[PDB]
RNA sequence: CGUGGAAGUCUGUUAGAGUUGGUGUCCUACAAUACCCUCUCGUGAUCUAUGUGUAGGGGUGAAAGGCCCAUCGAGUCCGGCA
RNA sequence: GCGAAAGCCAAGGCCUGUCGGGAGCAACCAACGUUAGGGAAUUCGGCAAGUUAGUCCCGUACCUUCGGAAGAAGGGAUGCC
RNA sequence: GGUCUUAAGGUAGCGUAGUACCUUGCCGCAUCAGUAGCGGCUUGCAUGAAUGGAUUAACCAGAGCUUCACUGUCCCAACGUUGGGCCCGGUGAACUGUACAUUCCAGUGCGGAGUCUGGAGACACCCAGGGGGAAGCGAAGACCCUAUGGA
RNA sequence: CGAGUGGCUUGCUACCUCGAUGUCGGUUCCCUCCAUCCUGCCCGUGCAGAAGCGGGCAAGGGUGAGGUUGUUCGCCUAUUAAAGGAGGUCGUGAGCUGGGUUUAGACCGUCGUGAGACAGGUCGGCUGCUAUCUACUGGGUGUGUAGGUGUCUGACAAGAACGACCGUAUAGUACGAGAGGAACUACGGUUGGUGGCCACUGGUGUACCGGUUGUUCGAGAGAGCACGUGCCGGGUAGCCACGCCACACGGGGUAAGAGCUGAACGCAUCUAAGCUCGAAACCCACUUGGAAAAGAGACACCGCCGAGGUCCCGCGUACAAGACGCGGUCGAUAGACUCGGGGUGUGCGCGUCGAGGUAACGAGACGUUAAGCCCACGAGCACUAACAGACCAA
């Protein structure tokens, strides 16, 4: 009677076109909570690796015990807020207002923007008070751009830039503190923000793979048996019924796969450190060697090793934070052999 | 621990045990040594084995 | 069920010919059923170390053939990754028959058996020569 | 025990003949019956060249209405015929 | 080597089974190799593929028109110096 | 029924058959499960003696079934190899074409519409793809009926 | 007995097509319906509990694997939360298959004097086409909005991005004479689905290294061929699944339903006005797309004689063309070299040994030798090549 069974892949993440921007843009933020702060950051993934952990998990009968965990390595050395833009609420949604930018410029922003020569931060600054006091200010984020430079392993100098969101407390301590971080020079880094064991939201551009088949792209399945022989493979049975007589969309055809912005959730932050502890004798393959400000991340990260991948603070995690997990061991064997 | 086929160290969260029908035990570090111990060789004799040289 | 506290590839599928690791009179046994396992189209149903599966007896005596019991797999060929990262693989696969209360039919277990087996079944892992 | 070496005998892509499956490749073809793999026979009612005989309601047919020049439950050509 | 067999190579012939250049050369298709664990669950049907294999020694059932069945089956051996 | 039609009234055998409608007949074997297969029974819709019956060693690219072995047939797909495919120079057809044509959902209509009606959608051109629709292309239906047709 | 709804079966009719709308069954892939099999929320019970039976809302998700048969259907087995039914030209042959029906060959039974027949059985018996339009999946080039760089907004669009089960504590507790035997909640895991990733395990790996058969280059050394690796053994990177990671809760509004206040109707009444609750369903949350949203958007800076861009060159985190991304001496982008990190498994030669053999000769063993050979990765390193230079542009 032809037996029932689920589609081939999911129709959440189309259409299945090549990314606008190889830099991800979140499109959701944390909820204000706590202190006011920056609601992410950024690094370049390296590669991986193994460590050893002490079970964290309160709940676990393996509670103290010896334990494999596969591990990300992100090269995530400090960014810069270069700028605080502000938003207003109108009719229809929300609209920049202005922008407070800076003097103090990385060497090589120009290889990206037209650095401003001449800016009124006071004026911009006043603009956006002037609107609290109206109560027609909404959220309020921060222009961020990465330094490549600061990552031998990564060819570009080129920065990446992408505007990350800042919640707190009220409205103007937080404007406060989006002001302060700004002027300095908008350096931070990833202690700032993160702590190891909290759980992240990891977004990336995948792995491109050019144009793909049905079977690889949707998952349908080969032809079968005397069909797999007759002239057809890894060709779907049909494009559809008689009527509608059209292709519907939903149909798994063939097209662009990999390449695509991806939001990974609660991806738990194993360890943040700095120097050479996690890398790879003979070289993270295809990337190079990490000595340096780093983040390992629990499991798998979306896109090739290079490629900018942007954490936030879980915006619905499972499980309660279990701070700074006790690693015994770190490999460093050679991911080569 | 040793690799009970070649000698070296077995990296920590790597290799495979191997059960004997009898129920005795075998850690090997690697595929190349499980696969040269099907082939009924002993790791005494090959010269790149830390059993031997 | 309880956790096996490992992690299993499936090494077995439903008409699978596996050792009677006991003294039942049962040599060999054929997969049939896999016990709370529901697969998808196609799927052939599998069941691999720690499943309780149903079975039928194709070698043993003649009392014991052609009988459908229940039957718990205690080795696999297939590897089963450990909470350390390490890979445990038998030398063959095999199941040991019980009744309804999950004792074993017999009286001696015949070769080694996987330490997560005993902590899903305790009086089968008490019957134990061998625990790896 | 040896000798002998019979057979519409066996194996065999020797030559040569045949054409079972792939319902593969081809299917505006390399080809108006092709290609490849697989497969059958292979001292005999065997295969084959050349010459020669049988002619259309007639041949020829170990018989399938098979074959008689890509034409067959009655060839082909022209005529009867607009 | 049993061989007018395969494979390799002489003599002799040929580069005219007559359009080329470029992309690690994607999807998809034609031929095809290798796939862990399971082992016909596939399918009208093991279709397709795979297994076995040469030679010597041992050994060989039912049935039978006594010819055969039979290379039944099954077991062992096999290089070089 | 304990002869009658029309001469006889089915013997040896075989039998649910490549012949059995009922039918997946009933019992058994085998399998977890067997409209299959084999054995027995058998009143045979409608078996049967050269319209040859039964049976049979050997033989078979003949039909069905079982087992060991084997394995990508399958679970469930992956990677690789060679020739294409894609881009470039040169060569260079055919099929098909009433017209118009960016369509979709419904409706209507000779009851199976890109073209009618109402809405919805729709900036143009171009590349690659697998073939949903044009009741796609190909062939004056080989089924069926009709003709005071043919062979 | 009476009244209906559906259009899945069958029958009827003969409207449509006979200058042909390709059959049954199956398969594969997509959408849908609800008369709901499971799951959620409920009502009744001949509801103690447990397990049920019946009913309501409800189509989000699920509804699987096998033995006989071409079968649809159906019978049967073991699993399962359950293994629901139906529509889409009885969805789906310019997709597949070709077992059945229904060509030409043949057999059997029955019928016929016979040719031959059968709404009987049986063996064999073919699957064409290079896509013009349209449709959709993905990729470009242009124009419109009207100079550039970077960052955003969100009208709308898609999602199942999550479904379900087992186990433990609760608890041998509530309930019950006993037998038996729950729940809320909190936990652990599994299964199906989904997206991504390769440290680990596994596959490949006609890169590479070794062994070895036949033959040819006289031997040796070192090589060619054996189908696109002769075969065998090992296998790096990458790509992968059999491997690994991640995929809520909670709000809001409702249905069935449980109620509050409450009148018509002084009482009563969940309803008529009002209100509190309440589904896996709806909305939000979350993920993806999205300035061509014609109301064709916003912000900051740069620039209009110059901001920026294209070509060019060296390359890939990209890629069928095109597109995309990075580097270009103020440089580590690619190659060479040397290290590091890896694969294989101990090179040629020489020395000693070696069953023997007068000797010649001699398979092979040990040493030199963690040797030799090799690398799709990393580092150091400007040695080589990223030069020269052209163009558009308010
Ligand atoms: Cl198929
Ligand atoms: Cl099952
Ligand atoms: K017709
Ligand atoms: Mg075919
Ligand atoms: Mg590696
Ligand atoms: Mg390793
Ligand atoms: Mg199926
Ligand atoms: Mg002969
Ligand atoms: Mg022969
Ligand atoms: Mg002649
Ligand atoms: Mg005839
Ligand atoms: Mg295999
Ligand atoms: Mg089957
Ligand atoms: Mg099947
Ligand atoms: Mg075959
Ligand atoms: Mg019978
Ligand atoms: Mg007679
Ligand atoms: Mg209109
Ligand atoms: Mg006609
Ligand atoms: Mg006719
Ligand atoms: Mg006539
Ligand atoms: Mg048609
Ligand atoms: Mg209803
Ligand atoms: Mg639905
Ligand atoms: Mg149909
Ligand atoms: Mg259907
Ligand atoms: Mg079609
Ligand atoms: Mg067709
Ligand atoms: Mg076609
Ligand atoms: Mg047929
Ligand atoms: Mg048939
Ligand atoms: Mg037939
Ligand atoms: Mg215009
Ligand atoms: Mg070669
Ligand atoms: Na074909
Ligand atoms: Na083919
Ligand atoms: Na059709
Ligand atoms: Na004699
Ligand atoms: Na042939
Ligand atoms: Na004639
Ligand atoms: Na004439
Ligand atoms: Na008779
Ligand atoms: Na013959
Ligand atoms: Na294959
Ligand atoms: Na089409
Ligand atoms: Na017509
Ligand atoms: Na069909
Ligand atoms: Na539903
Ligand atoms: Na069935
Ligand atoms: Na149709
Ligand atoms: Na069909
Ligand atoms: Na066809
Ligand atoms: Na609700
Ligand atoms: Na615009």
């Amino acid at each position: 009677p032809q037996p029932s069974r689920p589609r081939k892949g999911s129709l959440g993440f189309g259409p299945r076109k090549r990314s606008t921007s190889e830099t991800p843009r979140f499109n959701s933020w944390p909820s204000d909570d706590g202190q006011p702060g920056v609601q992410g950051f950024a690094g370049y993934k390296a590669g991986m690796t193994h460590v050893v952990l002490v079970n964290d998990e309160p709940n676990s009968p393996r509670e103290g015990m010896e334990e494999t965990v596969p591990v990300t390595v992100i090269e995530t050395p400090p960014m810069r807020a270069v700028a605080l833009r502000a938003y207003e609420d109108t009719p229809y949604g929300q609209r920049p207002l202005t922008e407070v930018w800076t003097d103090e410029f990385h060497s090589e922003l120009d290889r990206t923007l037209d650095v401003p020569e001449d800016h009124d931060p006071d004026a911009a600054e006043e603009q956006i008070r002037d609107a609290h006091e109206a109560g027609d200010l909404g959220d309020l984020r921060l222009i961020t751009h990465t330094v490549p430079d600061a990552v031998p392993s990564v060819p570009k100098k080129k920065p990446d830039v992408m505007e990350t969101r800042v919640g707190g407390g009220s409205v103007s301590d937080r404007l406060d503190h989006a002001l302060d971080i700004v002027e300095d020079g908008g350096e931070h880094a990833m202690n700032d923000i993160f702590r190891a064991g909290e759980y992240a939201d990891v977004a990336g551009v995948t792995k491109g793979k050019g144009t793909q088949g049905p079977v690889k792209r949707w998952g349908v399945q080969k032809r079968k048996g005397k069909h797999a022989r007759q002239g057809w493979r890894r060709r779907i049975g049909n494009l559809g019924p008689w009527n509608p007589s059209r292709v519907r969309s939903t149909v798994p055809q063939q097209g662009q796969t990999g390449y695509h912005q991806r939001t990974e959730l609660n991806k738990r932050l194993i360890d943040i450190g700095e120097g050479d502890e996690p890398t790879v004798d003979g070289g993270f393959v295809n990337y190079g060697e990490v000595d340096g400000p780093y983040t390992l991340v629990k499991g798998s990260v979306p896109g090739p090793d290079k490629r900018l991948v942007r954490f936030r603070p879980a915006v619905r995690p499972n499980d309660q934070p279990r701070l700074d997990p006790e690693v015994r061991y770190v490999s460093n064997e050679s991911n080569q052999g | 621990r040793e690799c009970d086929y070649c000698g070296t160290d077995i990296e920590p969260g790597t290799g495979t045990m191997f059960v004997h029908k009898d129920g005795a035990t075998t850690h090997f570090c690697s595929s190349k040594c499980e696969n040269n111990a099907d082939l009924g060789r002993e790791a005494r004799n090959l010269e790149w084995t830390d059993t031997a040289r | 069920m309880e956790a096996l506290g490992a992690d299993v590839t499936q090494g077995l599928e439903k008409g699978s010919l596996i050792t009677c690791a006991d003294n039942t009179g049962a040599r060999e046994l054929k997969v049939i059923s896999v016990h709370g396992y529901s697969g998808t189209k196609n799927r052939h149903p599998k069941a691999g170390l720690g499943d309780k599966i149903t079975v039928s007896v194709t070698k043993g005596t003649p009392e014991m053939r052609r009988q459908v019991l229940e039957a718990v797999v205690v080795r696999q060929r297939k590897p089963i990754r450990r909470p350390d990262g390490t890979r445990v693989k038998f030398e063959d696969n095999a199941a040991v028959i019980v009744d309804e209360n999950e004792d074993p039919r017999g009286t001696e277990l015949k070769g080694p058996i996987a330490r997560e087996v005993a902590q899903r079944f305790g009086s089968v892992a008490s019957a134990a020569t061998m625990i790896v």
